[PDB]
């Protein structure tokens, strides 16, 4: 959450949770915004912020 | 129809349901008041639609 | 069983501005009761009144040594944890 | 790194004031909400020239400027003409600079590219709200931005805080700065609260604007010559020490105080860009403004301020820096090409951007009139408070 | 060699970030569930440090082992008796 | 559409129009106004697409001129670039040149895209996946290459026919450059006489690829070198395609002749042609082309082949 926080330019956090249905791992839900790079479309900035 | 929380801006949650048909958003408001039964309420939040 | 201490706390700041007369911001987490001006009888109405807003029971052996806000939420927490068992 | 007019006049200063203006409007309105690191790859050799190729929502034709220096404009002409600040007569020059043409779907569509916030303010004095009661129409959203910020935490434009606490206060307020350089600083203070009395009423907005009109007073007295005036450190002490009061302008300015390193005489920009001066003055923006959109009063302010004073001596580097730095950029590089005209005077503007300010579409009449607003307020006068 | 130029400028960001990582993991553990207003007011008040740039360029692994872009860069066993 | 049009049926675009309502069926919404990202890449693909076609037009003339281009989204795609089909019996045979032409125009549109962002995207990859396979036909099938010093390789992967296809979806109409592909391809369509030859080794695929690679790279830094050369007319192209969505091959050509290149740009804009070539690797260039190919390894994995040998003791230490 703080790394795609800090990065700019990134998916936007709706929420972050720990350990969603007794699982063991977290889980940031994660909104795109379709208007701006529609289905189609990846830069390498954008690659290399989800790496 | 059915009973939700008055103060819940739809906008915002349908910007997190970027790439949904519109049977789909009646199943996740359905499974919304599934969730607002889990935390222990009636009306459907914001927040039992993201969880 | 992962109680949601911060929402537990803002409830029972809430509970006690709202018996005592104060609003929510004099009610802080290491206020004691005594600084509220909360009398012994008071302090037992406000734990009755916690227990009311809550719906489960107070944890008796304790309640002699419930001195902050902080620690009324902290027990109080732990009650809404082992209530789900 | 003084120039090279150790003294400039009063007709020069001030011409040169609105015309930097002009130009950081026209040169940055295509890179209005783009970040940094997108505009120094969309323009690789650097923002020297003027754009003809905006493909944008309201694509900006060659040589035009924006509702950002159209309110700058009709402040100045105001001023000039009231000789102070008349909120009445200032609404008035900015309906006039406003319903300049469009299409009432009814927004009106503005002809040039305006704020969110300007064009609410603008909608709501032309509706017959008055213009004092700032919350009865300018919290449309805005509170409930607020109250539906509560799940997302974005860097989208439509997400900016958009308000009373806006940058259209202090991107407007160098004119009143120039004017009222020599009646004092408390009287500047008052004509500033006056100008913003109507859409930015918020301490942060009037500290923000403060800040700037103060500054661009500083540099209207002080001449580009021996270091004694010329000197960014004074500005930002002076600046801290009168008219910075509110926590996060203070903390911003002494975190610009602190750092700002003097930007090095620069050629291609293409090997600047990818240097370790542009690493460290991206650093330091990205620390005084959140993700490159300074929308707040303070990180604008200090934005305009890191821009105008990390390249000293260099007004046409500060312009083309404030441009290339994105975010709010043609409001951005008009403040600088403001404060830059401020300091000197109509002799760093090149004749690439003469000419391109000349052969637009807001050409020709457009600068002899930006011209003669410099001239107008150059020679009104005020005798400390008229 | 673009795995360690992310990992390093992952390891970079939550080195300079530590304050604001350690109050986001408590308020994850206390809450157990968090959004993203209460996430962005946890980070701001923590004193967060951005990313000017969201590219992994200069970022690295030194081959003695040190990261890149930390500043440093710009742009006989015992025999005894039993 | 000239009756909803309001007029009578003149002008070429209502006509295009029916051709695509059928071509291309339904109308999709278009592309979003907010943020400057779709309208620039699918604006700067089929204008970068249409400038290679028409200075490849210029020069050696195989390419046929640009039609249209519509970025408006009519049916499973958002923007397309039409080609004004030439006649019959300039299909009906692949040349060496128009193979390079093809390549070029594959990667146009990609390379027009990072060269408007100043940024690798993924418009890279449809372009990349088709040069590849349409340089692997240049090399190894059709032998245009000069792998082997003549450029007869070894092996070949000669196309099979749709009769083994099966499923057959039922796509029809249209016709692209499928126009082009089988009608000079001549597939097997008896498996009794199909010949593929032994697979080659790795050694000699890595020549192989290293000259596909060579292919690629000369065809890429050529396309790079034209966008670069003419991004005025490149960047008045996409203006005018976002402002007017729809656009005709008869107003590109005059745009792109309005806006001509700049003669020499001497510095400062000759840095956008000075790297714009490639750093991609080609193994086998100078001396890595008699046995270890650049490769610190080999000699520890393969024991020093016979005509090796004799290519190092006969030429080489006898000259």
């Amino acid at each position: 959450a703080l790394l795609a926080y800090i990065t700019p330019d990134y998916e936007e956090i709706a929420r972050v949770s720990v350990c969603p249905l007794n699982v063991l791992t977290g889980f940031t839900l994660f909104v795109e915004d379709e208007d701006k790079n529609v289905n189609a479309i990846l830069t390498r900035s954008e690659l290399e912020g989800r790496m | 129809n059915k009973a939700v929380d008055p103060n819940i801006n739809w906008y915002e949650v349908a910007r997190a349901m970027a790439g949904f048909t519109g049977a789909d958003v009646m199943g996740l408001m359905a499974r919304a008041a599934r969730m607002a039964a889990r935390q222990g309420r009636h009306a459907i939040t914001e927040d039992d639609i993201y969880a | 069983a992962a109680v949601d201490k911060a929402k537990v706390l803002e409830d029972v700041r809430s509970i006690i501005s709202t018996q005592l007369g104060t609003e929510l911001e004099k009610v802080a987490p290491e206020a004691k009761f005594v600084d509220l001006g909360a009398d012994s009888l008071d302090t037992v109405e406000i734990m009755m009144a916690l227990e009311e807003k809550f719906e489960i029971a107070l944890e008796e052996e304790g309640a002699e040594k419930i001195a902050t806000v902080q620690d009324a939420a902290d027990m109080i927490a732990a009650q809404i944890a082992a209530k789900g068992n | 790194a003084w120039r090279g007019p150790g003294e400039v006049g009063d007709e020069d200063k001030a011409v040169g004031c609105l015309l930097g203006a002009a130009v950081g409007n026209v040169l940055a309105a295509p890179y209005q909400g783009d970040r940094h690191f997108e505009v120094i790859r969309l323009r690789r050799n650097g923002v020297t020239d003027f754009w003809k190729y905006d493909i944008g929502a309201q694509p900006v034709q060659y040589g035009q400027y924006t509702g950002d220096f159209a309110n700058l404009l009709a402040v100045a002409t105001s001023l000039s003409a009231s000789r102070g600040v008349e909120p009445a007569h200032l609404l008035g020059a900015l309906t006039r600079a406003y319903a300049e043409g469009g299409s009432s779907v009814s927004g009106f569509l503005p002809a040039r590219r305006y704020s969110p916030y300007d064009r609410l303010v603008m909608d709501a004095v032309l509706a017959g709200t008055d213009p004092l009661k700032v919350p009865e129409l300018a919290e449309r959203y805005l509170a409930e931005t607020t109250r539906r910020h509560a799940s997302s935490s974005s860097d989208r434009p439509d997400r900016e805080p958009h308000g009373p606490s806006d940058l259209g206060a202090a991107a407007r307020a160098a004119p009143i700065g120039l004017a009222y350089r020599r009646a004092g600083g408390e009287r500047l203070l008052a004509a500033v609260r006056r100008s913003l009395e109507f859409s930015h009423p918020t301490p942060l907005g009037l500290d923000a604007a403060h800040v700037v009109a103060a500054a661009a007073a500083w540099c209207g007295r002080q001449q580009p010559g021996d270091a004694v005036g010329a000197t960014p450190a004074a500005l930002l002490s002076h600046l801290l020490n009168d008219v910075a009061v509110t926590a996060e302008q203070c903390g911003k300015l002494r975190l610009l105080r602190d750092n700002l390193f003097q930007l090095d005489e620069v050629t291609d920009w293409r090997a600047f860009y990818a240097g370790p001066q542009w690493a460290r003055l991206t650093a330091l923006f990205s620390r005084l403004s959140f993700h490159g959109l300074a929308t707040a009063g303070s990180e604008f302010a200090s934005v305009v301020l890191l821009a105008l004073l990390s390249s000293w001596g260099r007004p046409e580097q500060a312009v083309i820096v404030a441009a290339s730095l994105g975010g709010h950029a043609p409001a951005t590089a008009q403040t600088v090409g403001a404060l830059a005209g401020t300091l000197y005077g109509q002799s760093w503007v090149p004749e690439r951007w003469w000419r391109g300010l000349g052969e637009g579409v807001e050409g020709e009449a457009g600068r002899e009139a930006v011209v003669q607003a410099g001239r107008a307020l150059a020679a009104v006068e005020l005798a400390d408070g008229l | 060699e673009l795995l360690d130029a992310a990992e390093a400028k992952a390891m970079y960001g939550l080195a300079i970030n530590w304050r604001a990582l350690q109050a986001l993991t408590q308020a994850l553990l206390d809450r157990g569930t968090i959004t993203g207003k209460e996430v962005a007011h946890i980070l701001e008040s923590n004193g967060v440090i951005h990313f000017p740039d969201p590219y992994t360029t200069g970022f690295g692994w030194d081959p003695d082992g040190s990261l890149r872009y930390p500043f440093k860069p710009d742009t006989t066993p015992d025999l005894s008796g039993a | 559409t000239a009756v909803r049009s309001g007029r009578q049926q003149l002008t070429a675009r209502d006509i295009y129009a029916g051709v695509d309502r059928f071509t291309q069926g339904e109308v999709r919404p278009s592309l979003p106004t907010a943020h400057k990202l779709p309208v620039l890449c699918f604006a700067a693909k089929e204008i970068g697409i249409a400038l290679v076609a028409g200075e490849l037009r210029d020069r050696y003339g195989r390419v046929e001129l640009v039609e249209r281009v519509s970025i408006q989204p009519k049916g499973r795609a958002y923007s397309r670039t039409m080609f004004q089909r030439g006649t019959d019996e300039e299909y009906q045979l692949m040349t060496r040149g128009r193979l390079l032409d093809r390549i070029r125009l594959a990667l146009a549109g990609g390379f027009a895209v990072r060269t408007a962002l100043g940024e690798e995207t993924n418009f890279t990859a449809a372009d990349i996946k088709r040069a590849t396979r349409m340089a692997k036909k240049y090399v190894f099938y059709y032998g245009f290459s000069e792998a082997g010093g003549a450029g007869i390789t070894t092996w070949a992967n000669q196309p099979y026919s749709g009769d083994f296809v099966i499923g057959q979806q039922r796509a029809r109409k249209v016709v692209s450059t499928d126009a082009m592909d089988a009608f000079a391809d001549w597939p097997t369509v008896s498996e009794d006489f199909r010949f593929d030859a032994p697979s080659p080794s790795d050694v000699t695929w890595h020549r192989y690829t290293d000259e596909v690679r060579r292919v690629l790279k000369g065809c890429s830094e050529d396309v790079l070198g034209i966008l670069a050369e003419r991004q005025e007319a490149m960047w008045a192209g996409i203006k005018a395609l976002s402002d007017r969505k729809e656009l005709l091959g008869s107003e590109l050509r005059d745009i792109f002749d309005a806006h001509p290149a700049a003669t020499s740009r001497d510095r400062d804009a000759r840095a956008e042609l000075a790297a714009a070539k490639l750093d991609m690797t080609i193994f086998t260039e100078g001396a890595n082309s008699r046995w270890p190919y650049g490769i610190e390894w080999l000699d520890d994995a393969y024991p020093k082949p016979y005509w090796v040998q004799q290519q190092e003791a006969e030429a080489a230490e006898a000259q």
